[PDB]
């Protein structure tokens, strides 16, 4: 024969012993205060005050400030006769180029 | 409200009703039941609104950023002033994204607008959008995901060399 | 970034002092309080990264990661602590000290300034997955899968750490803020190829490549609940992270060094994914999911526009949630029917229709259903991609009809069809289990609200 | 106190949020001296950043 | 390296010159987390025994504690009047060897040409 | 337009509040199907108001809403077209769904998931108005996908069955083919076009249009089930018979037609285009109505008398006759 | 399950062909 | 599963509707702020250039 | 059911031997379509960088990438 084993364990039912189990634990009282640490932090506090957050972020990466300071730059260039955007980022005149 | 410089619209000419017929037509019933019945309570509750908003008014800035040196009169390796550079150049090149962002809301305004003569009375709007997308490409096409203002700076003096040959082999 | 470093490590007392009864109850509202906040991570700016100190920067790339792995302890917690709850209670402190020390060094690789403490970091996750699945996976093949997660990763990142101290040397820095402004071009030559592939290799195998992905169906199959969602969800986005702060270094060598890679992985998702059809094992089956999404990453973060750099990390972010979202619900299949073989139990959503909608949302994010933010950042590198070269599209939408077809297959077997008769122990859902469920999955969909927060440093 | 485990972490947060700060004053060489955001003081003003 | 700078007064731990240079604070991070490793020798100590590891030999964990306290914060003098040789020699060669060491021209941008690698 | 764009954005809303009344609930309905029913009979009613008004003076507008997400140059907004082929595609199938409803509290009385039923047609209906009232191509594909969804649910209704499974597998099959050329089509305006937007689309009116019009035409193929990607519509008979009613017959199939009538200003200046939608059409009106002559599942023989006529409305496209197209849908 | 129930390598004997037969639950004839 | 639903919808509305209550309240009767032009000499502080109340207490308070 | 699951997965390796059909195979299968692809795009990629640095190809509208 083969050694000294302890035989498989038969699989537990939460239900059976507590059929109100929130599957978190098997003393009801701390599966039940499981629940609600979970249900409460996760969703109450981390999904909507984190949501919440995320809905009025100051200006995430200051695209609003970018249509607004570029609803400037066009009201500026448009009424000066000015085209709206040069091809060149840097003035030429502040450029040396490599003589040939 | 906004600007009508930034943002044009054509002033809006609107035909009188000239009824034909002698039938009441649902609709001027149904505007004046939306007049009652929804325009003025939503109007009441907005002059609400609004009189809770003058009891306390505050403001709010837009925020101006002065022009520091750019990436072309810093040295070489020098960190102090390409980092001030180089956020200068990523502020310019987000306000340059949303000015082809204007100017593309204004040729889609335009086609919605004009409409069935959509083609030839939109002729303006799709030339400013042509030069600014043209200038857009020129500037900050082809950088990459790691673009910097050294890229963009490497980029115009190829285009400059490129247009100082084709300049001097055409004379 | 100190602000999240101490507090993680003081979940470590805090799971060592508590009572026997309490040690998930604290953990989980600790490291939840910890993840509400990871949002003054969110404190980003158009053209400055936040940089918090000589060590410590986060941008838009590492915020999302740092909010992803913040939030993914707390369902690591849940998701494990049914299978251990006959398991020795100082066995079980050190389960969850192994959890809590490997976000420790998860939230410090994804925000170290400097490259080399981003290596030693990167590397320190290593120690604690390797100990989770070969101490708590339940099978035989964990030892064998420890060896292969363990070695395919140090021959891949050994050559990393020379190559980052050979730029130490030359660059005078291994600050990524010093080597915005300081990087040279990488000419062609045979000495800047195999510098290359030292920069690359490492986190070829953490994506992973195909052809260098076979560390994989082993180390995430046989790993304990917990390790495979920190494995999908965190530890292949080391990878990305690291090309995409590498890269930086490597132009325009990159232009014809990603070549041979970008085909091992456009063919690579072909592939995988085909491969998804023939599965057997369902949890087999998610890992080569893993393996195919991830490639769109590799493509992306290789052809290196704004639009494919956006939908990759978009991409990771999603797959993150939706991958360990699909280990969950396969996990919550095994702790019934202790198999993970997918034909076994059937028909459950007569059983578990809840359960069953769980699925129906997971394999709708995993096969990419508009507006997700999985179709957000799949859709916007198949447009990188087509600029990159207009024939990627084959390859880029034949790869959307498999992947659809794996998705639904994996939802007709497991879910549809006549239950298994001689199964009877098929428990009705517990409330861990959906509450697992939905803290993956509304998080998940809320992103598709604002997904400017997951679009990376160059939305 | 009952409930002395569960300062552990918030402390933690708090005391972290605090070297953060104190590693500000360590990095403040350039405060009031980058050419973007250079500007006088303020009346009953000595740091324009903490 | 150094050998010969710490020829001419061999097996000084400390020697005189480091007097110049300020001390580590009491508060020295790197000091406190020697300290941590002591109170992790204690707890270690208290395991392997079979002892009650949080409580059982207050006086030994004190005492963990205290040498490595002891013993780092020497260690910690040493490695900065190290640092601070290191340095000291470094820029006595420089300024004695200008001819190896000439002031490079620094160039403006618009003068310097980058070849530019579209991204398409 | 204060009267158009409100009852417009009604409309929708309405719509979707059964689905939160039915997501938020605690007890057992009193007839949930009813309220649905009822709600989309109003939804029909509200929906005629712009309808009318668009008789009357050709009023169209778009309603950009809500800013979505700027991809740099992309600007993505929640975007409503309301024009000619909104303000009559949308009281037809809303008139059609209504009967459909009312059928199915009948014909799916016995069903002990009626209230389930009832929630996925409605999110059909959803899907299909957010399919044909976009104004760009990502909210088009956001309806677009979501009625392939729909149909692989609604197909697979009695999901133990194993042909429901295979034939719904099988529509989702054939519509991520047509899905290809769709996103074909997104990468080709976005790349050339800069835009996803309709408008910005036709004013600029590129002449190279082959490629994306190639991947429309793949798109069309898949969701109408045109030839060489037909099949699975004779397979959507496995379903519900109220969902062979609504989706497979009338209102979801038609949608890739609607596609190439929603880009008329392209086809109508691409010969080729035209040339290949009309062989296909008629391919396809042979070929289904070729098959129905035989059959004997009336359900079957009614899927090909609709794919048939799916090749129909494909040729009048193809002969640049894009209003009798939708004309023949709404008929 | 055990070991000599798993499948395993090609049988070559044909007593290695019948154990294998009987492992599968099926005739030697129809292996 | 009704459980499971019920619990969850308790424990999103319970932080939800006093949140959603007071966003109300605080677009009413606070309201958001008027965009102005900087006057001479004045330094704003970060959180003036932010519009809606809640995003200047959140760049004021944690940013 | 466990021994074909074993079959399909486990029982592979042990039982492959490198011949000239699993050599020819995996050859054909596994890096013939790579060198296929990888001449396919490097063709593409080849012919669009000499239309763009002649200016030919259309690039009028394309700023997104
Ligand atoms: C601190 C870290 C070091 C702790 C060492 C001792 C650990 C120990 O024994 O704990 C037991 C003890 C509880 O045990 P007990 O019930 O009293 O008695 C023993 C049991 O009967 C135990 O039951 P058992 O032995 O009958 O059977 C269970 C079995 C279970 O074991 C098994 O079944 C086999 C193993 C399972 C799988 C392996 C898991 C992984 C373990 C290794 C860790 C690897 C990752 C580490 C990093 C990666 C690199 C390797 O063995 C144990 O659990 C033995 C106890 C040891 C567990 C923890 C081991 C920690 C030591 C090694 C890690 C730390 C040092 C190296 C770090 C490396 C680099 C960071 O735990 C604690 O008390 C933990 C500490 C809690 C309070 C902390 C307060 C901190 C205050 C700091 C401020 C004050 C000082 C200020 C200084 C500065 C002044 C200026
Ligand atoms: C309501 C309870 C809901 C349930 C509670 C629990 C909810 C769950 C938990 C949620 C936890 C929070 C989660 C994070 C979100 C935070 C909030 C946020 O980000 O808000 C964003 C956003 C911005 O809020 P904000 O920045 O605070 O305000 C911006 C203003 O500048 C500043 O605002 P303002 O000053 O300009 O406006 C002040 C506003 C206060 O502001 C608010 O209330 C807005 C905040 C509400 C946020 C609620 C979000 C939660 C989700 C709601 C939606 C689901 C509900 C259930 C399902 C419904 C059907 C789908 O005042 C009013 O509301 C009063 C006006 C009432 C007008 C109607 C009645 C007029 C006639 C009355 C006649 C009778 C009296 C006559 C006499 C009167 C004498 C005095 O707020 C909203 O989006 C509000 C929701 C409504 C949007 C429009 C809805 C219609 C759109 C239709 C077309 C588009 C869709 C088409 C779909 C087509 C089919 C596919
Ligand atoms: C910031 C404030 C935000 C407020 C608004 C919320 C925004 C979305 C958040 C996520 C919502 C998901 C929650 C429900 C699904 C999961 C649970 C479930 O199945 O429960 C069934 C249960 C009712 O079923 P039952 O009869 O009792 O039992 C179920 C049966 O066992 C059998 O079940 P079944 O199979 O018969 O029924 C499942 C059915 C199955 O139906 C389907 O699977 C078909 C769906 C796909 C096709 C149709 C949609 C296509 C796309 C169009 C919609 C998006 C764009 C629309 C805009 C216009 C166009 C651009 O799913 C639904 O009917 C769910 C409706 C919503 C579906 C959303 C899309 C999921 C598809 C996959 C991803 C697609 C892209 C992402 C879209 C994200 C949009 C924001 O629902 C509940 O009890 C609901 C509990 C409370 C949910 C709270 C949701 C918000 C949580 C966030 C908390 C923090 C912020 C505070 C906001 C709170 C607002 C109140
Ligand atoms: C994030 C990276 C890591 C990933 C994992 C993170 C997990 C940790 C969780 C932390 C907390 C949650 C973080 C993400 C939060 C995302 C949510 C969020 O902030 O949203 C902000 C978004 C932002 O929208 P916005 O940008 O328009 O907001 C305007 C900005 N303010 C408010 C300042 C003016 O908020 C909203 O959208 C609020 C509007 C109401 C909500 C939507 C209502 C309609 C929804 C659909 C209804 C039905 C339509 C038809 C369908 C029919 C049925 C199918
Ligand atoms: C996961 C499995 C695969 C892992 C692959 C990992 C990367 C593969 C390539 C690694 C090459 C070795 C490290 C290169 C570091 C580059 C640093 C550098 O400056 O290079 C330029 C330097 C150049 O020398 P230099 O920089 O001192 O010279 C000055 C500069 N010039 C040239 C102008 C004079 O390159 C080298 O010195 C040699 C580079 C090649 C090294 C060849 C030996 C190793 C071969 C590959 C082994 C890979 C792992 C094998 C094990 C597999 C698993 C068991
Ligand atoms: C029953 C509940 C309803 C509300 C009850 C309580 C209020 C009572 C009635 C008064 C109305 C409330 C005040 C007005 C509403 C707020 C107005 C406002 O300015 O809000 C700020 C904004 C308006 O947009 P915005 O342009 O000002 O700001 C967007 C933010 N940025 C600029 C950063 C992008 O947000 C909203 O209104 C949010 C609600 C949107 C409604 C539609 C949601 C659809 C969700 C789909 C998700 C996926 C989309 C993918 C596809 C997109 C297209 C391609
Ligand atoms: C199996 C698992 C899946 C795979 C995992 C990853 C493994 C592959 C990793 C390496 C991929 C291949 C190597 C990179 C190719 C990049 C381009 C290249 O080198 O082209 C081949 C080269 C062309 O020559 P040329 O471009 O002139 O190079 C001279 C440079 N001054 O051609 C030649 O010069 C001829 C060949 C010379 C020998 C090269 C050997 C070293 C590189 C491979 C290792
Ligand atoms: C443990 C610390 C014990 C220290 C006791 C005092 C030892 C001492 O004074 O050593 C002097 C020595 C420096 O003497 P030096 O002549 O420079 O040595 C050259 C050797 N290659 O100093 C040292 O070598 C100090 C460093 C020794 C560290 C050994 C353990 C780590
Ligand atoms: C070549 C060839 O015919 O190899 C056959 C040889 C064994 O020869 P055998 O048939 O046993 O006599 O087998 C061998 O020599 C071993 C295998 C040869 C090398 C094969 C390399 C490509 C394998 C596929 C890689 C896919 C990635």
């Amino acid at each position: 024969l083969r050694w000294q084993e302890d035989p498989e364990p038969e699989d537990e039912n939460l239900y059976e012993k507590n059929p109100d189990s929130h599957g978190y634990d098997k003393d009801p009282a701390v599966d039940v205060w499981n629940m609600r640490v979970v249900f409460f932090f996760g969703f109450s506090i981390v999904l909507v005050l984190g949501s919440t957050f995320v809905a009025y972020l100051p200006d995430y990466r200051m695209q609003e400030w970018a249509r607004r300071e570029a609803e400037r730059l066009v009201k500026y260039r448009e009424a000066h006769g000015l085209p709206l955007m040069e091809s060149n980022c840097f003035d030429p005149s502040k450029i040396q180029l490599p003589e040939d | 409200s906004w600007d009508k410089d930034v943002y044009p619209e054509p002033p809006r000419r609107t035909p009188a009703p000239s009824p034909q017929t002698s039938l009441p037509n649902p609709i001027t019933y149904l505007t004046k039941a939306f007049d009652l019945l929804v325009d003025r309570p939503v109007t009441l509750v907005r002059e609400f609104i609004e009189r809770q908003h003058a009891k306390n008014k505050y403001y709010y800035y837009h925020r101006e950023f002065r022009r520091v040196p750019d990436i072309t009169e810093c040295h070489e390796k020098d960190v102090l002033c390409m980092f001030e550079a180089e956020m200068q150049w990523k502020r310019d090149y987000k306000v340059d994204q949303e000015i082809v962002n204007i100017i593309q809301e204004r040729l889609k305004a335009c086609q919605q607008r004009e409409g069935e003569s959509h083609r030839q009375n939109c002729a303006k709007e799709l030339q400013q959008f042509t030069q600014v997308v043209k200038a857009y490409q020129d500037r900050y096409h082809d950088l990459g995901a790691h673009y910097s203002a050294r890229k963009c700076l490497a980029k115009q003096k190829q285009r400059m060399l490129a247009e100082r040959k084709a300049t001097k082999e055409a004379a | 970034m100190l602000k999240y470093i101490i507090p993680t490590m003081m979940l470590m007392p805090l799971t060592w002092l508590s009572k026997n009864s309490m040690i998930w109850i604290n953990t989980t509202l600790h490291s939840l309080l910890i993840s509400l906040t990871s949002l003054l991570l969110l404190n980003q700016f158009g053209d400055n990264s936040l940089n918090f100190s000589l060590t410590f920067f986060s941008d838009s790339l590492s915020t999302p990661l740092l909010i992803l792995t913040m939030w993914l302890l707390p369902l690591m917690l849940m998701a494990s602590q049914h299978h251990l709850s006959k398991e020795n209670l100082a066995r079980k402190k050190l389960f969850i000290s192994m959890l809590i020390l490997l976000q420790l060094f998860l939230i410090m690789t994804f925000t170290a300034t400097e490259l080399i403490f981003f290596y030693i970091m990167f590397e320190a996750t290593l120690v604690p997955t390797l100990i989770i699945i070969t101490r708590w996976g339940n099978q035989t093949e964990r030892l064998n899968a420890g060896l292969y997660f363990l070695f395919y990763t140090l021959a891949g990142s050994l050559p990393l750490l020379v190559a980052l101290i050979y730029i130490q040397n030359t660059m005078g820095s291994l600050n990524f803020l010093i080597l915005q402004y300081w990087v040279q071009p990488m000419p062609n030559s045979w000495s800047n190829t195999f510098m290359w592939l030292a920069c690359m290799m490492a986190f070829m195998v953490k994506m992973p490549l195909y052809g260098l992905h076979l560390w994989l169906p082993k180390a995430h199959v046989e790993a304990p609940i917990a390790g495979s969602m920190v494995l999908a969800a965190i530890l292949l986005k080391l990878g990305g992270y690291g090309m995409m702060r590498i890269t930086l270094l490597l132009n325009p060598i990159t232009d014809f060094m990603a070549y041979p890679f970008i085909m091992l992985s456009l063919w690579g998702m072909i592939m995988t994914s085909s491969i998804c059809l023939r599965q057997t094992d369902l949890k087999s089956l998610i890992a080569y999911s893993s393996v195919s999404h991830m490639a769109l990453v590799i493509v992306a973060i290789l052809i290196q526009t704004p639009w494919s750099y956006m939908g990759a990390t978009a991409l990771m972010i999603a797959h993150g949630l939706t991958s360990s979202m699909l280990f969950c619900l396969a996990n919550s299949n095994y702790e019934r029917v202790h198999s993970r073989t997918m034909i076994l139990a059937r028909g459950l959503q007569t059983l578990l229709p809840l359960m069953a909608a769980w699925w129906l949302l997971a394999s709708l994010t995993n096969l990419a259903l508009p507006p997700s933010i999985n179709l957000i950042g799949e859709l916007f590198v198949v447009m990188s991609t087509f600029s990159w070269s207009n024939i990627t599209i084959i390859l880029m939408g034949l790869n959307m009809v498999i992947t659809a077809l794996y998705s639904l297959y994996m939802l007709i077997t497991t879910q549809r069809g006549k239950h298994t008769h001689h199964i009877n122990n098929i428990l009705p859902s517990f409330t861990r289990e959906n509450a697992l469920m939905s803290l993956h999955m509304l998080p998940l969909l809320l992103l598709s609200l604002n997904p400017k927060i997951i679009l990376g440093p160059l939305y | 106190r009952d409930h002395w485990i569960h300062v552990l972490v918030p402390v933690g947060f708090v005391f972290g949020y605090y070297l953060d700060r104190k590693n500000d004053e360590k990095l403040a060489a350039f405060r009031n001296k980058s050419l973007l955001y250079k500007r006088e003081l303020k009346p009953q003003e000595e740091v324009t950043w903490k | 390296m150094m050998t010969g700078r710490q020829a001419r007064a061999p097996l000084q731990f400390l020697p005189d010159e480091a007097r110049s240079l300020p001390p580590p604070k009491l508060t020295d991070p790197r000091l406190a987390y020697i300290g941590f490793l002591g109170y992790c020798s204690g707890l270690i100590d208290n395991a392997i025994r079979r002892r009650p590891v949080l409580s059982a030999g207050l006086h030994r964990q004190f005492l963990y504690i205290t040498s490595f306290v002891f013993v780092g914060y020497y260690l910690l003098k040493r490695q900065d009047y190290m640092y601070a040789v290191r340095d000291h020699d470094m820029f006595s060669y420089i300024k004695s060897h200008p001819e190896d060491f000439p002031e490079k021209d620094k160039k403006t941008y618009r003068e310097v040409f980058e070849e530019f690698h579209p991204v398409r | 337009m204060n009267l158009f764009s409100s009852l417009t954005l009604v409309t929708l809303i309405l719509l979707t509040m059964p689905i939160a009344a039915i997501n938020f609930n605690t007890h057992k309905f009193t007839n949930y199907p009813l309220y649905v029913k009822t709600t989309i009979s109003c939804a029909f009613i509200t929906s005629m108001i712009p309808t009318m008004m668009f008789i009357h003076t050709g009023q169209e507008m778009i309603i950009s809403n809500w800013h979505w997400l700027t991809i740099q140059t992309l600007k993505l907004s929640l975007s409503f077209k309301m024009d000619f082929f909104s303000m009559m595609f949308v009281p037809v199938a809303l008139f059609v769904t209504w009967s459909i409803m009312e059928f199915s509290m009948w014909y799916m009385h016995s069903d002990p998931n009626i209230n389930q039923f009832f929630k996925y047609l409605l999110l059909f209906l959803i899907t299909m108005l957010i399919l044909v009232t976009a104004n760009n191509l990502f909210q088009l594909f956001i309806g677009w996908e979501g009625v392939g969804i729909m149909s692989f649910l609604l197909i697979g209704w009695w999901y133990g069955r194993t042909d429901a499974n295979t034939a719904a597998l099988q529509a989702i099959l054939y519509n991520r083919i047509g899905d290809i050329g769709f996103i074909l089509a997104m990468a080709w305006f976005l790349i050339n076009l800069n835009t996803w937007d309709l408008q910005q689309i036709f004013m600029l009116n590129p002449n190279d249009s082959n490629l994306p019009l190639m991947g429309l035409i793949l798109a069309a193929t898949g969701k109408s089930a045109q030839f060489g990607l037909h099949p699975w519509l004779p397979s959507a008979m496995e379903g519900p018979t109220p969902v062979s009613a609504l989706l497979h017959s009338s209102t979801m199939v038609v949608a890739g037609i609607f596609l190439l009538i929603r880009f008329y200003p392209l086809t109508e200046n691409n010969k080729f285009g035209q040339s290949i939608m009309l062989c296909l059409g008629a391919m396809t009106t042979l070929f289904t109505a070729m098959c129905a002559l035989t059959q004997n599942d009336i359900k079957k023989i009614i899927a090909f008398s609709t794919s048939s006529q799916l090749g129909l409305m494909m040729v009048t496209i193809g002969i640049n006759q894009p209003h009798l197209a939708f004309l023949h849908i709404c008929t | 399950i055990t070991k000599d129930m798993l499948p395993g390598p090609y049988p070559k004997t044909p007593e290695e062909r019948a154990a294998a037969a009987k492992k599968y639950n099926m005739r030697v004839e129809d292996y | 599963d009704k459980r499971f639903l019920k619990l969850l919808r308790f424990y999103i509305l319970l932080t939800g509707i006093p949140v959603v209550i007071g966003i109300t309240l605080i677009n009413v009767f606070i309201g958001e702020a008027e965009l102005a032009e900087i006057p001479e000499g004045y330094v704003p502080e970060h959180w003036e250039y932010f519009k809606h109340p809640i995003s200047r207490w959140i760049a004021r308070t944690f940013f | 059911l466990i021994r074909w699951t074993c079959a399909r997965s486990a029982n592979v390796y042990p039982n492959f031997r490198p011949n000239t059909k699993t050599s020819l195979l995996g050859a054909l299968f596994g890096i013939g379509p790579l060198i296929f692809w990888y001449y396919v795009f490097k063709t593409d990629r080849d012919r669009k960088e000499k239309l763009i640095q002649e200016g030919k190809l259309d690039r009028t509208f394309n700023i997104s990438y």
